[PDB]
């Protein structure tokens, strides 16, 4: 919450924001893919 | 150029940019584990 | 102010190198006896008035964050601007 | 600024006792460096 790691050298502090967005998005894809393919659609199956 | 620039930069130091992505990704897991939670209870209650 | 010094003595991480400590009030003087030498008083609230605008544009460099013990906090700022609108309105009430 | 500076200087005969030779800008930071203090440049600038 308050740490060296969070407000960094530069005031920028851009790349570091762009490294954790790329990160953040790329688990968000994998998360849709896994929570499809583990309970969304036996649900809606079932509810269909 | 010297009074803009101290003017912006200090408004720049109030806020810290890599803790509210951190509250967004935990405002995203949240959001994922209460539609799981909601499923959970949904289908519990059309079973009985 | 000494509450308000303190807060913002504590809410810095700088190397003390161009924001200092500041100095509890009326070092010079004892203005807790009767009859104390109240010019000098005046004189270290001036400087303290002072010493804060003069820090303020150091608070506004973009390299002061250099290193783990040498960065400025986000919470920083913030206790320095309520120091300095209070020392505004002090010194605005004690010229007349 | 410093051509000037230099101008000045070699135009002057005095013995340096009330007129003295003008230093180069910026002596307390390398101002060609990506980061300098600024704070200190301006400070040398209003100085001359």
């Amino acid at each position: 919450y308050l740490h060296w790691d969070t407000d960094l050298a530069t005031n920028d502090e851009d790349e570091a924001y762009y490294k954790a967005k790329l990160d953040f998005a790329i688990e968000t894809y994998a998360k849709i893919l896994f929570n499809g393919e583990v309970w969304q659609e036996p649900l809606a199956y079932v509810q269909n | 150029l010297r009074a803009d620039s101290i003017a912006k930069n200090l408004e720049a130091q109030k806020s810290d940019v890599l803790v509210r992505q951190l509250f967004l990704e935990r405002a995203t897991a949240q959001r994922d584990t209460l539609r799981v939670v909601e499923a959970i209870f949904s289908t519990s209650a059309r079973y009985v | 102010i000494n509450l308000l010094i303190d807060a913002a003595n504590a809410a810095n991480r700088t190397d003390r190198a161009e924001i200092e400590d500041y100095a509890h009030l009326y070092t010079q003087t004892d203005i807790a006896l009767e009859t104390p030498q109240l010019a000098y008083a005046f004189q270290d609230l001036k400087a303290l008035q002072a010493e804060v605008d003069a820090d303020f544009e150091w608070l506004g460099e973009f390299g002061i964050d250099q290193e783990d013990g040498n960065y400025v906090q986000r919470y920083h700022l913030p206790a320095v601007e309520a120091l300095k609108a209070e020392v505004d309105a002090r010194v605005a009430a004690i010229e007349p």
